[PDB]
RNA sequence: GCAGAGGUUCUAGCUACACCCUCUAUAAAAAACUAAGGACCACACGA
């Protein structure tokens, strides 16, 4: 009576490394929704990840302001920063500087290493400069958070998307292995900022969920 | 009279309560109307119609 | 019974006469009826259909496949096998329903779109499942409404049903250019609730990287579905000679309107999802999508918009 | 081979079987 | 029984022939799923040929629309019963109230 | 699998001759031993004919000239 | 992260209890509560009756003299009794009653392992003096709800729809905990309602085992 | 396997929509098998 139809991977369509679509055919009735919602919440609200949380402009102190020589407002400048996918080592916090001048876009590859900090998107655009004398420089603060911490709950404060996932949507339709009941067919499409593989991110979320029930496994 | 009858029990006088989704598990905003209405079952069963 | 007895002219004239009863429109084989069911999980190119109905309607096809595969030597043994509903028969049945359209047919076929083709999806049950979008085209309710299913037999019949009668091929009603598969009753309510705004809602004010971040905030529950927040969108326009150019800007909107942006195809502009999105707005949206993107992107967009409307109407709890 | 058979699809259990036989012809064992 | 109704369900059930109303009052000497025996009271019975009332409830019977006309007893042994009272819950009937 | 025949009708701008040509193609595939040029994906003849038309290599002119050539080598078979 | 534990099990009533899990952070509370509720309501191994044989009743719709109600109502009352077994996966319960009086589940001639948790559950009322009912109740374990019309011999055997579901109402509440020194910790209390055939602690533990094993489809231990 | 008969079963089985083998005036070594009929008027109800 304790036996269950454990799912087996059948075809995982590997979209470009920032996107994936993982599905399971067998599973159980009503278990598709359970697993889909559990994974979605568990990796969308609590995941160990690194993201920007606080930015300081050397020449700007108030948000309702803008530097000369940049066509993007600092409101939009922080918008690019919050999407900057960054992976860090055992250090829980590091300050990232972006001392750069001259005419041209400020790609994420121009961020100073400041150790072994890795940027998975060197070509990511942060801001554009159009004046030779114009210089942009800011300090970036990142921490290994455990979910999403909006700026409304707390110097320029930028929304911190610590979790590496960008979008989760599970669709549960019917799959009949052999000729049984209409068992759930969980298909999960996932998009990740790039710090970890979407498959690796789902595996990490499942490890977290099972590791949450270590004492509940009947020894 | 119906409002007073709801107030007699623990149920709210408004007649509609917050419901949580069966799958997602988080409550529906804009609390929905629930109640025990007497609904029949007509003899036009699908078994006859195939 | 003291009634006029039918003559040689009473059977050539009138409703019950040979002409209008047996020549103009005549009863047909490979036909079945049942009450209809919503089944929102379907796509408009397909419809649900009971196992018994697929077994009975496609009996000659099942017999032919059994003879071809040698499961039964003779039609007679194969017919006994179909009666026993042996498991091998169901696997054979799934092969003859892969790309075999059936003509869903409501009884008062007032106009051309009364009968449409569908790829049957084998369902366990006894009620035909009709796609929610095509209910408006069928003028079909879910209050005991029954519609017949007809099975095209010849390659010409199935092929022309697929090419012409498919609900994917019937988006604009013959009466007028306006779309006929427009979100009608519940999905439109879900979209309308989605595309609104409180003047003070949870998670209002912060700037969003894109629709993905809007979905992340809504699902996590830390931002209301409809809160006026600025988002960054990659709006695609085909102002070039068929090429789609990308325009990125911070358009003030709500979270709910940002959710729909990932649903709409690339060609559509953002000005069409930035309103309250009532029935007329959605009809205009679908018409613009058909006139710009074409047919297949319009079909995919209609399916996705139906999915999101139903899902967020369920999440809305609009009691 | 004209025996009465249950229609296809419908099922159930028989609750009673009443037999009416005209006078003159001998009734079978079940009757 | 319907939680919300009109109060005519009892009247409809009693007036219709689906239920087994008590022609004479008394006590239920013996109750069975197929029969109900009513012991008529001394002040409600005739001097001659009164005896006691016996009700043979109709069990599962084929109906005009192929439904079951089932009558289940609504009383136990020793339960007093007055004149014109409900005794068997017929089809779509609960405690003498029309329960469609 | 296929859902719509739009690109096919931009390939064949009749919506009616398309049915006839794909029906002839399906007849060739079923009655004859003709091998579909696009490899099937567990698809029926009536939809693989539309797949063939979609790629543009099969329509009325190519089908007609192909069957004409087959008839030509049918006369030439006996020399 | 933090590990929830069986901090408390408030057995408020004989049927339903109130289990408590203490250490949980943002999301975990609601996620784990909803997952546990869905697992419990979906698939919990019950021991509901599935087959009944009466001594002298031919079919499901007949009626024997001396019984208050129909055999169909007897079967539906039998489906309602809560019975749990320990050793045997399959057990046959014999019920022999005579004389006037309601036939409660307490008079079932139970075996060593099988025991009725609600002896007051009435099945039928005997009315005649010389009225005796002798039924052989077949009770087997199972998971979920399987009707008698979708399963798999003598004419005298009666089939009752199986109702293998010990739990009937699972409600969970996520509220802040009372840890020695910390914030953003919530405790999950589950107000699970059972018919009495399952221990709430073992029910929660088995549901969690099912959930954890379902996660092992792509994750190693 | 196209006009008939026979065969091991079970009266009869020759493609009758129909299932195996033989030949053109002769009957048996052989297992899976079998049947080809059926209107109108009224009532009520559903969309
Ligand atoms: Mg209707």
């Amino acid at each position: 009576v304790t036996e269950f139809l454990k799912p087996r991977l059948v075809d995982i369509e590997q979209v470009s490394s920032t996107h994936a679509k993982v599905t399971l055919e067998p599973l159980e009735r009503g278990f598709g929704h359970t697993l889909g919602n559990a994974l979605r919440r568990i990796l969308l609200s609590s995941m160990p990840g690194c993201a920007v949380t606080e930015v300081e402009i050397d020449g700007v102190l108030h948000e309702y302001s803008t530097k000369e020589g940049v066509q993007e407002d600092i409101l939009e400048i922080l918008l690019n920063l919050k999407g900057l996918a960054v992976r860090v080592q055992g250090k829980d916090e590091v300050i990232l500087t972006l001392n750069k001048s001259g005419i041209g876009p400020v790609t994420a590859a121009d961020i100073t290493h400041d150790g072994d900090v890795e940027i998975v998107k060197p070509q990511h655009v942060i801001c554009h400069l159009t004046d030779e004398n114009a210089s942009i420089s800011m300090r970036i603060k990142v921490q290994r958070g455990r979910g999403y911490v909006p700026a409304s709950t707390r110097r320029l404060l930028v929304d911190a998307c610590y979790s590496p996932v960008e979008r989760i949507a599970y669709n549960v339709e019917a799959a009949r292995v052999e000729q049984r009941t209409d068992l759930d067919k969980l298909v999960i499409e996932m998009e990740t900022n790039g710090t970890i593989d979407p498959e690796e991110a789902i595996r990490r979320a499942a490890t977290i969920l099972a590791e949450q029930l270590e004492a509940f496994v009947d020894l | 009279e119906i409002k007073e009858l709801l107030k007699l029990g623990d149920l709210p006088t408004s007649g509609q309560i917050r419901l949580y989704d069966g799958r997602t598990g988080e409550q529906f905003e804009r609390p929905v109307t629930v109640g025990y209405m007497y609904m029949l079952k007509l003899n036009h069963l699908v078994d006859d119609k195939m | 019974n003291k009634r006029p007895l039918k003559s040689l002219a009473d059977m050539i004239k009138g409703k019950q006469g040979r002409f209008r009863q047996n020549l103009l429109g005549k009863r047909v084989d490979y036909s079945g009826r049942s009450v209809i069911t919503v089944g929102p999980y379907l796509r408009l190119h397909q419809c649900g259909l009971p196992k018994k109905m697929a077994l009975e309607l496609f009996k000659p096809f099942i017999y032919g496949k059994l003879e071809l595969r040698g499961l039964a030597t003779t039609i007679k043994a194969a017919k006994k096998m179909v009666e026993r509903e042996e498991a091998v028969v169901w696997d054979i049945l799934d092969e003859v329903i892969r790309e075999h359209p059936v003509l869903l047919n409501r009884a008062p076929t007032l106009h051309r779109l009364g009968i449409q083709a569908f790829e049957p999806v084998l369902i366990e049950g006894k009620a035909i499942q009709l796609h929610p979008l095509v209910c408006a085209a069928y003028n079909a309710d879910f209050d005991g409404d029954q519609m017949a299913v007809h099975v095209p037999l010849t390659l010409e019949a199935q092929l022309e049903a697929r090419a012409l009668m498919m609900s994917t091929n019937n988006i604009l009603s013959p009466a007028n250019g306006e779309p006929i598969i427009v979100p009608s009753q519940d999905v439109v309510l879900g979209l309308y609730y989605m595309t609104r705004d409180c003047v003070n809602a949870k998670g209002e004010g912060m700037v969003l990287t894109g629709p993905k971040e809007a979905e992340r905030l809504y699902r996590s529950g830390l931002a209301s579905l409809h809160a006026r927040v600025k988002v960054r969108i990659t709006e695609y326009e085909k102002d070039a000679n068929g090429e789609l150019v990308a325009k990125t800007s911070l358009k003030d909107t709500t979270v709910g309107r940002a959710i729909l942006w990932m649903i709409v195809p690339k060609g559509l502009p953002y000005s069409i999802v930035n309103q309250a999105l009532g029935k007329k707005a959605i009809s205009k949206m679908l018409n613009t999508c058909y006139r710009i993107l074409g047919l297949k992107p319009t079909v995919i967009f209609a399916d996705q918009i139906m999915y999101t409307g139903f899902a967020y109407a369920a999440r809305s709890g609009a009691s | 081979d004209s025996s009465l058979r249950v229609p296809n699809g419908v099922s159930g259990t028989v609750i009673d079987v009443q037999v009416f036989t005209r006078d003159g012809v001998e009734k079978d064992k079940r009757a | 029984k319907p939680l919300v109704g009109t109060g005519m369900e009892r009247a409809v059930a009693v007036d219709s022939g689906v239920t087994a109303v008590a022609k004479r009052g008394g006590v239920v000497q013996y109750v069975d799923a197929s029969r109900i025996v009513i012991k008529v009271n001394e002040d409600e019975m005739y001097p001659g040929e009164a005896g006691i009332d016996i009700y043979n409830l109709t069990k599962y019977t084929r109906s005009n629309q192929n439904t079951c006309i089932n009558q289940m007893p609504c009383v136990s042994l020793g339960e007093p019963v007055e004149r014109g009272d409900v005794l068997a819950d017929g089809p779509s009937t609960d405690l003498g109230e029309l329960a469609l | 699998a296929r859902v719509t025949v739009q690109d096919a009708v931009e390939k064949i701008g009749n919506r009616f001759d398309l049915v006839l040509v794909a029906a002839r193609r399906a007849r060739q595939m079923q009655v004859g031993g003709k091998d579909p040029l696009v490899p099937e994906e567990n698809d029926k003849t009536t939809v693989i004919a539309l797949r063939e038309i979609e790629e543009g290599l099969i329509n009325n002119q190519i089908l007609d000239v192909r069957e004409r050539q087959e008839q030509q080598e049918q006369e030439a078979a006996e020399l």
